[PDB]
């Protein structure tokens, strides 16, 4: 009775979104028709929190799947998991946003915001006492950024005490595949800091580093990619499903980690990921678990958190263990780092411990950490938009569009001053 | 006609609560089922005319997912069905949220089953609130209860079981605020705390017994074993005279606890355990059940309660120090546990000056915190002023100054 | 240099170390400090304390 | 005699608590030999191609 | 409870403690896949000092394997029991050091040098309590003597309470396989000075005299003498793992024999050394253990005590013997001569008994002496630096890596004053 709706917008959101469904279906027995076949009783207990049941015993996801072209609609239906969406919340226009923010903002997702805004209060309804949202999309493109940011400015005025989470896929200096990557990318994070409750950071640069150094793939696709996301974004779920000794609500999380109310762009990580060769070496305990939980080679973030201060900690843990031995390793990673924690907060790490592993795991853990090496991710983007709009590089397709040049310099100042947020208590 | 409500609130207080109903349905005749296959069960089960005996409880809290694993155990068909209140959400680690916006859809129904309990009882000596300081419900709610149960249940005994916060671990960020906003409203309702944190008994479940990497299993059972030898005397001293015996002054209502032997069966075979070995590991350092030490304070209050067959230095004002109070059936043992099966026991509450050192590093920590102003905007916003933050760090500071001035 | 009157005069007018006074509970030798740990009066002295 | 049959329990208590702990010591080493051959098995590991199979056709294939 | 993280730097670094491993395990009964199968449980009762403890009753060492070409750690993984290691701990640069000793201190082996430092921490703060590291060297090539001082010289600092071990092996006076020996060796054992609690010195040419005149081989080969080295290097630390009469730690040995901290070069041996044919004639008593520690053709070393004084003597003997039988035949040594012994110490000699003996004897016996004979091998090199350092030789392969030519300067006075610093306690 703690429902949450998945919102998911783009090719990236929507490419994330079928590998977590891809995720969650195993992990409560759904095959790809939607019949349960699973063997325990904890799985089909609470399988409302993302399920919709349907007639014949079938569940179908609280899902709205939304999009400008009708090209990634169709990769998605043609998945192993594609035929357990309903046909109805597939929401997709005819026109793309061409890797442009105004017409995801203005033009072309401004006629679609109204035609996803029924869909969405129609799954608000089914639920017995809604908990939150979430929304998947990258602020590298067009319509994940434009009509993405569209809607949650158009979901907080009409469910404005609810939490509403995003898993941005800021864009990052090295890989990047847009020119005009720094315009979006700019004009969004001025868009996400008074109008979301959680919003986790993810860089492709980082998840290519974890699929190189760590697992040691390959070739690591997208579809690679899409699991590691995938695995975080259900471990912070994991308490409002399945029992444990110390629970842990997404509304819990936001107390914890948020002192200011600006101040809430975190780093995601997963504690058990290893090779292939290294799978007899490993000896499955809970302080291997936080050595590679805290290491800075792990974090879904391309910054490092030892260029500052750690405000606040999460931890996350699932499977059967002590609360002895999780509650005396975050003291012990906390007493030899001086200052790598903030003074004015003497406890900064928060720990929850649920029950059931995920399938094919012993246990596991998640880490959502709250810092000022944060900042700067978005002094990469300042130096990158202000070498392009000093001259007006590619201003004629924005400007011509219904908006004006001023937009880009309040959203200079409005995210010059969060960098400078950042920096008023890395000292 | 001795009975006790008890009140659980909290995951604490139910996973609490669980251990300690599972040894009083054993140490009396009374199966899982809720039948026997005597009478000394009416201070904490009821006799219902279909043979079936339903305890004198309520258990609450503000998230279903603690108490619908005590709806589908093996204690199932024990419990009434609306003796166990659950909520939707939960307070997420929220004063503001457990005592104002959540706690207020939940403390009616709570007063009508306490009341339609207590109409059953004919001598009721008073209530047992189990909680934790750390939590939203548990330090909300339980306060919000405490201020509405004193207006309505009299110069009823209002006994308090609490996790204090451990001295150096905790298991949350924000708990500073909690410890000490609850504390500046619980102050002048309740009568008497027992305050026992999880850090000195995972000490003495490590050092004592010998299991390295305890849950809270082989915590609740301990803390189950010192509540039966409490109330054991109604059963084979009462309730009332602890406040009277431990309480000098209406403010510093702040005991301790510790059990004597806990000590396993492996070396129950080893050695003696005679009232003069029992009675002296009573008042060693290393047996307390809160990380401080009586040593360097000064002891108020000591009551010693016997089951079965220079160095400690006293204030001016108090020269005597002692109740006792002696029963005669042993201690029983449950499967599964750890302690042993043994002859004695004793249990000692002492109210001690040695205690200020855990109220300054709270106000240390909540000073740390609250001159930066961090996690403010979560208690503003939730219908609570800003202003409160003041009036509690004052009244902690008067609190520390009565811990120095009644010593001097 | 002379280094015999050097090593003698090192040793001589200096300093002693100062341990870190250390505490062991069980009898298998298991080392915790004494400061940090809840038994040793170190938070009493605070200048804050009473006000 | 009853220091005697209290002596003679806590003896047997002591060989029942050390069975226990030897039963859950095995148990975990067979966990952990679950856990490599899963591991092993998985297809993120094994890096098998038939997971660019697509459900529309044996021709086409999932970017 | 007193754990050794071994390391080993270097072609001549790997070389020796591959075989030295082979030595350990077969001491304890570990077989090449890594699992115990033993007939006795002295074997195992202190195994925690050298492997650490890995999944299903399988034990790995802790060892980390440093080199700056991979060509000589696959040879390594490549013979019997080459996998036991846990292949982590192999570290292996791209580019070598070409026998350049700036190269690998200042060039190739200051990047490696941070690389290293992640391994050597994880593995030495796993312990209970550490008693102390090693190194295996060579002062002739280039990574091992050019990088393996920069770690002795880093991690002095950051553990400067703990033992650092050392076994060099010194450049030989006769065989010379390298012309730009006498600029690795001369800047080298500045950095042992200062950085270092015990060295051992090990000359290549002394273990060919032993391999042909005493034990008899018709071939000798780098596993003839690399079995030499380790059945040193077991006798040291055997009261470790086993139980004895009368113990001595890695300390009891270095409180002993190094009474001024700038004098810590001693010189190995190994008693019962005897071939096939003379083996039904030899193998007799202690008396024939003690005649042939102190036996100057046995020292490895290529330095004769008979030209200076012994400052301190130092013996552990293996195998299960008589505690008065040991003691007499010291007290026989120290009487008889006069002037091979200083005056001002008048027990010069400790003993050590150590119950399990090695693999196929009875009995054995292990020395360490202390000489100001050490100083003849000083004025050997020093007299083929500034042989070559005059007319300025091989100065571009060192002066255009980063250096200048008064670092050559001082590092000839800083080792013309320890030639002149045990030269007064001569007399």
């Amino acid at each position: 009775m703690r429902e949450i709706v998945h919102l998911q917008a783009g090719q990236c959101g929507n490419q994330i979104g079928a590998k977590f469904w891809e995720v969650i279906s195993d992990e409560h027995g759904i095959d790809p028709t939607g019949t349960y076949h699973g063997d325990s009783d904890l799985q089909l207990e609470r399988i409302n929190v993302y399920y919709n049941e349907a007639t014949g015993g079938k569940y179908v996801p609280r899902a709205v799947l939304v999009d400008l072209e009708p090209g990634t609609m169709d990769s998605v239906r043609s998945g192993p998991f594609g035929q357990i969406f309903r046909p109805d919340n597939f929401v997709f226009g005819q026109s793309g946003a061409g890797n442009n923010w105004a017409k995801g903002h203005y033009t072309e997702g401004a006629e679609l915001v109204d035609s996803v805004l029924d869909v969405v209060r129609k799954e608000a309804e089914s639920c017995d006492c809604l908990q939150g949202f979430q929304l998947t999309h990258s602020l590298g493109g067009g319509t994940g950024s434009g009509m993405g940011t569209l809607l949650i400015s158009k979901i907080r005025e009409e469910y404005p005490d609810r939490i509403m989470n995003t898993f941005s896929v800021v864009p990052s200096p090295k890989v990047s595949d847009t020119v005009v990557e720094p315009y979006n990318a700019t004009l969004s994070v001025h868009q996400l800091v008074e109008n979301t409750d959680e919003t986790y950071c993810i860089d492709n640069e980082a998840l290519y580093d974890i699929c190189f150094r760590t697992l040691k793939l390959t070739t690591p696709t997208y579809g690679d990619l899409n699991h590691l996301v995938s695995a975080t974004m259900s471990g912070v779920t994991t308490c409002l499903r399945f029992p444990g000794q110390l629970n842990a609500d997404l509304r819990k999380l936001a107390v914890n980690m948020v002192p200011f109310p600006r101040l809430h762009f975190f780093m995601p990580g997963f504690a058990p990921l290893t090779s292939r060769g290294s799978q007899q070496y490993r000896a499955l305990t809970v302080p291997e678990l936080t050595q590679q939980m805290f290491d800075a080679k792990n974090m879904m973030a391309a910054c490092d958190p030892r260029h500052g201060r750690y405000l606040t900690v999460a931890a996350v843990f699932r499977g059967r263990m002590s609360m002895k031995e999780v509650d005396e390793q975050m003291l012990n990673v906390q007493n030899k780092n001086s200052s790598y924690f903030v003074e004015w907060i003497p406890n900064n790490v928060k720990t929850a411990v649920c029950d059931i592993p995920p399938r094919g795991l012993k246990m596991s853990a998640t880490f959502i950490g709250n810092s000022t090496a944060i900042q700067e991710l978005f002094k990469r983007i300042s130096e990158q938009f202000t070498a392009m709009f000093r001259r007006k590089a590619f201003l004629h397709w924005y400007t011509g569009e219904g908006m004006d040049e001023m937009e880009f310099t309040e959203a200079e100042s409005n995210m010059n001053d969060l960098v400078s947020e950042y920096q008023q208590y890395q000292d | 006609m001795r009975e006790c409500i008890s009140i659980h609130v909290g995951q604490a207080g139910v996973q609490i609560g669980n251990a300690c109903w599972e040894l009083y349905c054993l140490e009396h005749g009374i199966q899982p089922d809720g039948q026997m296959p005597d009478d000394s069960f009416n201070t904490f089960f009821s006799e219902t005319g279909a043979g079936k005996h339903v305890p004198r409880a309520v258990f609450v809290d503000l998230e279903p997912t603690v108490i619908d694993e005590v709806r589908t155990g093996t204690y199932r068909q024990l419990f009434h069905p609306e003796q166990l209140i659950t909520g939707k959400e939960d307070a997420a680690n929220n004063y503001a949220r457990g005592h104002y916006t959540i706690g207020k859809e939940i403390i009616d129904l709570v007063l009508d089953r306490i009341r339609k309990l207590a109409d059953q009882c004919t001598g009721l000596q008073g209530f047992l609130v189990f909680h934790s300081f750390g939590g939203g419900t548990g330090s909300g709610f339980t306060s919000l209860l405490m201020e509405r149960l004193s207006v309505d249940y009299g110069k009823k005994s209002k006994l308090e079981f609490s996790i204090y916060p451990a001295p150096q671990v905790s298991t949350a960020v924000v708990e500073p605020y909690n410890s000490i906003l609850t504390t500046h409203t619980t102050l002048e309702h309740s009568d008497c705390a027992f305050m026992v944190d999880n850090e000195a008994i995972y000490d003495i479940c490590r050092r004592n017994l010998d299991i390295e990497r305890p849950t809270y299993t082989n915590l609740n059972r301990l803390i189950g074993q010192i509540v039966s030898s409490i109330t054991a005397s109604l059963r084979f001293v009462d309730l009332t005279e602890f406040q009277t015996n431990l309480v000098p002054y209406p403010r510093i209502h702040f005991p301790l606890a510790t059990y004597a032997p806990v000590i396993s069966a492996e070396k129950a075979y080893h050695e003696q355990l005679s009232v003069a070995e029992i009675t002296n590991a009573c008042f060693e350092p290393a047996n307390q059940m809160v990380k401080c030490d009586p040593r360097h304070g000064k002891y108020m209050a000591c009551c010693l309660l016997y089951r079965g067959d220079r160095t400690i230095q006293f204030v001016d004002w108090c020269p005597t120090g002692f109740k006792v109070g002696i029963n005669y059936q042993p201690p029983t043992v449950v499967p599964g546990g750890d302690l042993a099966k043994v002859q004695r026991a004793v249990c000692m509450l002492s109210n001690t000056t040695a205690i200020a050192e855990a109220w300054a590093r709270l106000d240390h920590k909540f000073d740390l915190m609250y001159a930066k102003r961090a996690f403010v905007h979560w208690y503003v916003g939730e219908g609570m002023e800003e202003g409160e933050f003041s009036e509690a760090r004052e009244d902690m500071a008067a609190l520390e100054k009565d811990y120095e001035e009644v010593g001097v | 240099k002379n280094f015999i009157n050097t090593n003698a005069a090192d040793v001589i007018m200096g300093v002693a170390k100062k341990p870190k006074p250390i505490y062991v509970d069980k009898r298998t030798g298991d080392k915790h400090d004494l400061e940090t740990s809840g038994l040793f009066p170190k938070y009493i002295n605070k200048k804050d304390y009473g006000i | 005699e009853v220091c005697a049959a209290v002596k003679a329990f806590n003896k047997n208590q002591v060989v029942e608590l050390t069975e226990r702990k030897r039963q859950e010591k095995q148990q975990e080493q067979e966990d952990n030999m679950t856990e490599i051959t899963n591991l092993l098995h998985g297809d993120l590991l094994s890096e098998n191609p038939r997971p660019v199979a697509s459900s529309f056709g044996s021709h086409r294939v999932v970017l």
